[PDB]
Parts: structure tokens; C-alpha cells; sequence
């Protein structure tokens, strides 16, 4: 007899672990293999909450409409969430969005007022150069200094030819008056199985340093910043395609021999071609 | 049972392979009932085989494996030492060696590391083996992977007119641990699976191993090529498609003239 | 401009143009310099010491021959530019570089910096108006008229089979391999080396690209003309002598079906256009069997579609309805293309503003020509 408590483990491995979109399917699938609904939700309820949480998982109230996602800056762990523009504290479902009451909450709003226009521009830029490429401005004036929280979310999941991608980066213009910090993250998570294993995870974390002036400037400079980063190892990425072809096939598996023409196995089967003479 | 065999399949076809036996301890910590047949439909990584009567690296597979004793094909005994020493044809198991080495050669050729091991045996007028090449992610480049070459060559060896069959069934795990600077922290990867058959008249200046090294090899360069190019431009088109670099206010504009000009040649047509 | 311009196609050993609103390029001429080797003892004779055009193809050993494009790609910019100076010509043009909105061909798969380099000639030097720059395949769209395709146009010097849809192909659905009859004659040559003829000079060896051009045939058989011998269909020479065949003349043609034997890391032209269906999508291709564009001087084979479909039946997968569009002017058919785009008044953003495209540079060779 298996202790249950181990599949707790496992069935939250498997949560944490799943790309997205390959998520609720096969999360069935393991409560098929489990039967059982609360053993699941013995750690599933923390697994739902800590990976939409850290997935980006979209998420939009009916009152906003900005397509918010799913983090720490708006949870209460409730399943009620709170708006990171007009902080409304609602309550929110997790295996679908079924969100009810919102409720206007107070906090120092100052910084709320500084992501306004920052997430004004760069989700202006996302949004009219990035397909499914959508973000969300979390704020949060934590120990002194106000933070900017960008989160984006870009995915196409129709695997009908067996295929998923999704890219998330959340980036913080941690405010520090007079010289805030560029602090950042990547996260790529693509997924192909018609035939073929693929599964892209790929990231870049930088930080870099400036002092505050404005918020326009700031704004621009961040996003900037951020968007050059972002289209350059977009680049850097293309051109590490152009480096697998030639170097890590060739450095793994080359295609042509030590003549780099032909391979006459006869001549393996016999002759001896000069295998003493040195 | 089924229904959950089902979905260790559609599991282990989206698990990340890399915790192939963690994640078969968590399919059997969850479904022990079904610990039967695991490895047979659950693809397994390649297994290090050292020799030591004769002091020689050889592999470590299914058929070579008897019970839980692997032959070594420079010894051809069957470690843990025991006398069920169950070997097929001597002569083929000679061939084999030349075989092996053949690849061990073609391995230091397209690879240059590596065991290669292709594990035979002698069924009635034909048999089959395994194709073994384990080359991991060499410690020279931090772009790692861990190469595993498992092919079945199957030979519905004929008789009347000197004449064979093959058919070789394929596999090729390999991840891309490349966590270069311009690269990040870049990590893809996986393995395929396709078939092929042959229905030679078999002669003897090519043998059944030279047509496997030349069709396991055709074979290995049709896999390379759709990797990178349907995978690896697939997964560019996810990334230009989805975050693009590309500002709009122009593409309407422009391929709306393109559309004029097929109407254009509409108008003409 | 307001007038016929000229449509100039490429090509890495024969370049074309023609003026606009014909169907057919009115001046094709090779890519290629001629200039002698002997001392000018008679003064007054044969003098200038570079030849292009009916002298080059006149004063055949008589010259020194040097091709500036090679793969598709110029290096000996000057030559090319002196070639250019030829089309110019009274012999050709008659006009200068202010006159027409002219147009010109590039295939893709290429830096930027060619074209951006002959931007810079055609505009700092040469002071025309408008020169617009395109791909090779719309070209041929125009001709065979469907919107969905498959184009394949075996250059000079090049080979690319591109899916396209509507004139709108995929930005991935490439393939493409620098290669032509070239080095098949090269290596042919070396046939003939080692079986005691050897071609070593420039127009010694244009003559074996005659022959290329004149009895190499496609067969179906694996190894039938291999294990067998042809017994020399005797030919005979400009100069008048001796032309053997040999077994091998199906050999150096029959070599780009499997061109990696040579030690290449190519992909061979039956797989080439596999991998191109394989990069698009999945209704389209049922669609791109039955759409199927052939271009260039170098499918003008005697079996060269048959052995290919047969590759094709044993590699591409079932449900195809192979239609091969292979007609006769397959290389005018991109000029007749380029000409029917010359033939657009609609071609405001495309054609070049001359001032403020050299104002802008770079982001204008991005954005204008394509
Ligand atoms: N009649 C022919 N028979 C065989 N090959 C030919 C024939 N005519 C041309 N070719 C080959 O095809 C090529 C013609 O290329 P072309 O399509 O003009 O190049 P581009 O498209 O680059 O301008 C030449 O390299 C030549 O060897």
C-alpha cells in the first residue's frame, strides 16, 4: 500500500511543472490517475494558487477590462485579487475567472499614478508590436520605495499540429528616489510533440541603475531599456539558431566525414587501408 | 488502468524527459498497479557498461540484458557472472564485434565519442538488435545535451536469391543546454521516432551492416535536417509571430496596394 | 522621364534586362569581363582591352574572362559596374541613368549590405530616379498568373524553391542552395581529365558549357547508364575536330539529384522542395501539389521533372496532385513578370524618392525596395 501523500508530490510536480496551456487537460488526467478530487486538492489548491500566480495566468475583471494577470501584487490568498490600477479587492476563482465584489482599497497610490502612463507606453508598444504580447503594471510601495511590476504574457496555443509557446518577463523600475533600478527577468516556455520533443526555456535577468527625473523620462527609459533588451536577445536568439546549424549539430553530430565526402563501407569490411604504417 | 495508461502517455508526451526516472518513480508512487510494463512504452536514457575480464566499455540495453545480467559483447557474458550464458550465433557475435567497431569508427568520425553498441541476436531466418549511441553534453562546450542514438534494425532476413529485409525503427534524445550570454539560460530539445524498410538482394561486398550504416545514417541526416528546420524555425516563428518586432501603420497600407495589384491582374485575368 | 523603363534580372553567369511593356528581355548578355593577353604589335587594331558582349562572345580565345558575381553575389563590384556601363550602352540603352523609373531583380536569403552597395552606385553615382529592387518569384506569379505556388527558378549560379501564397510567401518557407550547372561542368571537365581531356582556360571551358547546355540528359535508372557505357555520340568541335561523350555524360547531371557526394553539405533539389512544402502549412500544401512553378536555364533537362516526381512519389507523403508548370521561356517569364510590374502606375511608394531616399539610406533600403 502507497502512502497518498506522496502523489500529494507528485500531482503538484506535475502542476508546478506544466507548460501552459498543457495544463488543465492533463491536470485531468492526473486526477484519472489519482480518482479523486480532494486528495488532489490536498496540495492542488496551493499548486493552482503559486503557479497561476507565477504563470502570468490571464486573468480579467468585467469593471477594467485590461486583462490583468494572475501574480502576488493583486493576491490576498482569499482568491480574491486586487486591481493594480484602480485597486478594487474582488474575489476570484481559479480554475475558471469567475471573479465577484470589487472593492476599492487605499494605499499611498502615488506610484499607481506613475505606472499609469509608464503602463500607458509600454503596454501602447506591447500591444501594437507584440501579437499576443499583453502586460500588466503591478505597484506596490514596499519598504520605502515604490515598485513598477511589468508582466507580460504572450502565447498562441492551438495544438491542433501538436505545438504550444508562451513567453512571460516581469521587469521591476524599482523607484528608489534619487536613483531607481532597471531590475528584470525573462521566461520562455515553448513546447512542440507532433513527432518531436521540443521545449524551449529560455531567460535574461539584468539590472542596471539611473537617477529618477520625471515620469515621462522614466518611462520611456525603463521601457526602452527593457524593449531593446528584449528585441536584441530576440536577435541574439535567431542568431543562436544560425549557431546551432554549424556549431552544436557539427559539435554533436557532423555531417561529413574525416574526407568529408563518402563512406565506403566495403572498404571498413576489409583492406586494411594503412593501419600500421605510423 | 487504460483510461490512466492513457494518460501516462499523453504525461510522459508532455513530462520534460530530463526526470525520465523521477518521474517514473512518481508514475509508480502514483500508479503502481500499472509498474508492469513501464520502460516498454516509457522511453529510457543510456546506461554506462564497463568490461572487466576484458577491460572495455560496452552498453547496457534491454536485449542484452538477461534478467539483470547485460552481456558484454568483448567477454559476450552476462554480468552479474552467471552461467545462463545465452548467446546467439558466435560468428554473428564476431560480426557483430566488426559491426560495432565499424561504428565505434563512425561514431569517432560524425561524433568523436560516445559507445556505440548495437546488440543482435539470431531469430529463424531473420533477427533484430539495437542501435546504442550514448554521447552526452561534452564537459568542452557548456551547450550540453546528452545524445542517445536507439535504433531497431530489424532483418526479415530472406534466403532463396541472396536476398534480405530491413527495417529500421528510430529514436535520438539530445537536449540544448545552452546557457550562453547571447544565449541566456537557452535550453531545447528532445528525440523522434520514424521507420523505414528495404527489401535487398543482399550480396556480400554489402552486408546487412553496410546498409545499416548507410540508411541509419540517411536516417540520422533526415532527422537532423527537419530539427533544424521545422523545429527550430518553427519555434522563431512562435517567437516573431507572438512577440514581434515589427511596427504596424505601414503592412495595411502596403498590402492593400498589393491587393490593387491583384486586382490588377484581375483585371487582366 | 514617365516612360519605358528597363527590368533587370540577375544572374550570377548571365545577367538579362529588356525594356518595359515586352515580353521578352531585349538584352541578355553573360556576367562575365574579356581582355586579351598579347602584345598590340599592329597599332589600330582591336584596341581597348576590355570586351563585352558580341567581341566577348566573338573573340572567344582571345581574351581572358572573369565572372565579378559569384553564388549570387558580386565581389568584383567594378566589373559589374563596367557591365552595367555596357547595358548603358548606344548599343543597348542610349539613355542615361536620369531617364526611367527602372527595375531590378535580387534573390533573397542575402545581407543587405549588395543591395545597399548598389543603391549607393545607382544613386550617388548613377543620378536615377527611381530603381526598385525585388525578389525573383512575383516575377513568375505574373506569369503563370496563379496567386498559390510553388516557385522554383534554377539560376545561373543558384537554386531556391519557395512556396508562396498570393504573393505573399512565408518569411521561413525558404530553400535555397547556390548551385547550378557550374561546377557540374567543373567536375565533368575532371571526367575528362581523367579520361585524357583536359579544359583548363576560361573559354575551354565555356565550349564544355555549351556541351552542358547541349548533351546532358536526366534518366530515370538508379545505376542502368552506370553499370552500362554509352559508346561516344560523337560531336564535333567549333574548331573543328573530335568531340567524344563518354559513359559518363549523364553522370555530372545526374550528380545534383545526390550533390552531397562531392562532399557537400547541400540537401539535394528533390528534398530541397520537400522541406519547403514541409515549412508551410497543411491544406496549403494539398493546394501547392497542384501548384507547382519551374524557372531557370537549368531545368531545361531531358528528364529532369520525370526523375524528380519519381523522388518526389518516394519521399512526399500521399493525396498529391503534382501539377509542374514548366514551359519554354521560363527564364523570360521572370523578365515578362518584371515587366508586367514595370507596367503598374500604382507603384507610387515603390518607386524610389530619389532625394529623400538618399536623405534616409539604410531605413529607406529597408522600407522602399523589397
Ligand atoms: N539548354 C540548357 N541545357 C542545360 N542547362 C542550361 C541550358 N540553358 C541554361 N542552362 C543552365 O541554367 C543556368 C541558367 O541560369 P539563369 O536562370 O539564367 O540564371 P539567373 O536566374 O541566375 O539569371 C545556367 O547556369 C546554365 O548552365
Amino acid at each position: 500500500r502507497v502512502s497518498d501523500e506522496e502523489k500529494v508530490r507528485i500531482a503538484a510536480k506535475f502542476i508546478t511543472h506544466a507548460p501552459p496551456g498543457e495544463f488543465n487537460e492533463v491536470f485531468n488526467d492526473v486526477r484519472l490517475l489519482l480518482n479523486n478530487d480532494n486528495l488532489l486538492r490536498e496540495g492542488a489548491a496551493h499548486a493552482f494558487a503559486q503557479y497561476n500566480m507565477d504563470q502570468f495566468t490571464p486573468v480579467k475583471i468585467e469593471g477594467y477590462e485590461d486583462q490583468v494577470l494572475i501574480t502576488e501584487h493583486g493576491d490576498l490568498g482569499n482568491s480574491r485579487f486586487l486591481d493594480p490600477r484602480n485597486k478594487i479587492s474582488f474575489k476570484f476563482d481559479h480554475l475558471r475567472k469567475e471573479a465577484s465584489d470589487p472593492q476599492p482599497e487605499e494605499v499611498d497610490g502615488s506610484l499607481k499614478s506613475w505606472r499609469e502612463s509608464c503602463d500607458s507606453a509600454l503596454r501602447a508598444y506591447v500591444k501594437d508590436h507584440y501579437s499576443n504580447g499583453f502586460c500588466t503594471v503591478y505597484a506596490k510601495n514596499i519598504d520605502g520605495q515604490q515598485t513598477i511590476i511589468a508582466c507580460i504574457e504572450s502565447h498562441q496555443f492551438q495544438p491542433k499540429n501538436f505545438w504550444n509557446g508562451r513567453w512571460r518577463s516581469e521587469w521591476k523600475f524599482t523607484i528608489t528616489p534619487p536613483t531607481a533600478q532597471v531590475v528584470g527577468v525573462l521566461k520562455i516556455q515553448v513546447h512542440y510533440y507532433e513527432d518531436g520533443n521540443v521545449q524551449l526555456v529560455s531567460h535574461k535577468d539584468v539590472q542596471d541603475s539611473v537617477t529618477v527625473s520625471n515620469e515621462a523620462q522614466t518611462a520611456k527609459e525603463f521601457i526602452k531599456i527593457i524593449e531593446h533588451a528584449e528585441n536584441e536577445y530576440q536577435t541574439a536568439i535567431s542568431e543562436n539558431y544560425q549557431t546551432m546549424s554549424d556549431t552544436t549539430f557539427k559539435a554533436l553530430r557532423r555531417q561529413l566525414p574525416v574526407t568529408r565526402t563518402k563512406i565506403d563501407w566495403n572498404k571498413i569490411l576489409s583492406y586494411k587501408i594503412g593501419k600500421e604504417m605510423q | 488502468s487504460d483510461q490512466q495508461l492513457d494518460c501516462a502517455l499523453d504525461l510522459m508526451r508532455r513530462l520534460p524527459p530530463q526526470q525520465i526516472e523521477k518521474n517514473l518513480s512518481d508514475l509508480i508512487d502514483l500508479v503502481p498497479s500499472l509498474c508492469e510494463d513501464l520502460l516498454s512504452s516509457v522511453d529510457q536514457p543510456l546506461k554506462i557498461a564497463r568490461d572487466k575480464v576484458v577491460g572495455k566499455d560496452y552498453l547496457l540495453c534491454d536485449y542484452n540484458r538477461d534478467g539483470d545480467s547485460y552481456r558484454s559483447p568483448w567477454s559476450n557474458k552476462y554480468d552479474p557472472p552467471l552461467e545462463d550464458g545465452a548467446m546467439p550465433s558466435a560468428r554473428l557475435r564476431k560480426l557483430e564485434v566488426e559491426a560495432n567497431n565499424a561504428f565505434d569508427q563512425y561514431r569517432d568520425l560524425y561524433f568523436e565519442g560516445g559507445v556505440s553498441s548495437v546488440y543482435l541476436w539470431d531469430l529463424d531466418h531473420g533477427f533484430a538488435g539495437v542501435i546504442l549511441i550514448k554521447k552526452a553534453g561534452d564537459g568542452s562546450k557548456k551547450i550540453k545535451g546528452c545524445w542517445d542514438s536507439i535504433h531497431v534494425v530489424e532483418v526479415q532476413e530472406k534466403s532463396s536469391g541472396r536476398t534480405a529485409h530491413y527495417k529500421l525503427t528510430s529514436t535520438v534524445m539530445l537536449w540544448l543546454q545552452t546557457n550562453k550570454s547571447g544565449s541566456g539560460t537557452m535550453n531545447l530539445g528532445g528525440s523522434l521516432t520514424r521507420q523505414m524498410e528495404k527489401d535487398e538482394t543482399v550480396s556480400d561486398c554489402s552486408p546487412h551492416i553496410a546498409n545499416i550504416g548507410r540508411l541509419v545514417e540517411d536516417m540520422e541526416n533526415k532527422i537532423r535536417s527537419t530539427l533544424n528546420e521545422i523545429y527550430f524555425g518553427k519555434t522563431k516563428d512562435i517567437v516573431n509571430g507572438l512577440r514581434s518586432v515589427q511596427t504596424f501603420a505601414d503592412k495595411s497600407k502596403q498590402e492593400a496596394l498589393k491587393n490593387d495589384l491583384v486586382e490588377a491582374l484581375k483585371r487582366k485575368q | 522621364i514617365a516612360n519605358q523603363p528597363v527590368v533587370i534580372d540577375n544572374g550570377s553567369g548571365v545577367i538579362k534586362a529588356g525594356f518595359a511593356g515586352d515580353q521578352i528581355p531585349k538584352y541578355c548578355f553573360p556576367n562575365y569581363v574579356g581582355r586579351p593577353k598579347h602584345v598590340r604589335v599592329m597599332a589600330g587594331a582591336l584596341e581597348g582591352d576590355i570586351f563585352i558582349g558580341p567581341k566577348a562572345e566573338e573573340h572567344r580565345g582571345l581574351l581572358s574572362i572573369r565572372y565579378p558575381m559569384e553564388h549570387g553575389i558580386v565581389k568584383d563590384w567594378n566589373d559589374m559596374e563596367r557591365i552595367w556601363q555596357y547595358v548603358y550602352s548606344k548599343d543597348q540603352l542610349q539613355t542615361f541613368s536620369e531617364e526611367h523609373p527602372v527595375l531590378l531583380t535580387e534573390a533573397p536569403l542575402n545581407p543587405r549590405k549588395n543591395r545597399e552597395r548598389a543603391a549607393e552606385v545607382f544613386f550617388e553615382t548613377f543620378n536615377v530616379p527611381a530603381l526598385f529592387i525585388s525578389m525573383q518569384a512575383v516575377l513568375s506569379l505574373y506569369a503563370t498568373g496563379r496567386t498559390t505556388g510553388v516557385v522554383l527558378d534554377s539560376g545561373d549560379g543558384v537554386t531556391h524553391a519557395v512556396p508562396i501564397y498570393e504573393g505573399f510567401a512565408m518569411p521561413h518557407s525558404i530553400m535555397r542552395i547556390d548551385i547550378a550547372g557550374r561546377d557540374v561542368s567543373r567536375f565533368l571537365r575532371l571526367y575528362l581529365r581523367k579520361e585524357g581531356y583536359d579544359f583548363h582556360s576560361s573559354s575551354e571551358f565555356e565550349i564544355v558549357k555549351a556541351i552542358k547546355e547541349r548533351a546532358c540528359y536526366l534518366s530515370i535508372n538508379p545505376q542502368k547508364d552506370e553499370t552500362l557505357e554509352t559508346e561516344k555520340a560523337q560531336y564535333y568541335l567549333p574548331d573543328g575536330s573530335t568531340i567524344e561523350i563518354g559513359p559518363s555524360r549523364f553522370r555530372a547531371p545526374e550528380l545534383l539529384f545526390r550533390p552531397d557526394l562531392i562532399g557537400e553539405e547541400s540537401e539535394g533539389i528533390h528534398e530541397v522542395l520537400v522541406f519547403a512544402i514541409q515549412k508551410s502549412d497543411m491544406d496549403l500544401r494539398r493546394t501547392l501539389f497542384s501548384n507547382i512553378v519551374l524557372s531557370g536555364g537549368s531545368t531545361l533537362f531531358k528528364g529532369f521533372g520525370d526523375r524528380l516526381l519519381s523522388e518526389v512519389k518516394k519521399l512526399a507523403p500521399k493525396d498529391v496532385k503534382i501539377r509542374i508548370s514548366a514551359p519554354q521561356e521560363r527564364l523570360y517569364s521572370t523578365w515578362i513578370g518584371g515587366s508586367i510590374l514595370a507596367s503598374l502606375d500604382t507603384f507610387k511608394k515603390m518607386w524610389v524618392s530619389k532625394k529623400e531616399y538618399e536623405e534616409d539610406g539604410a531605413r529607406s533600403i529597408h522600407r522602399k525596395t523589397f
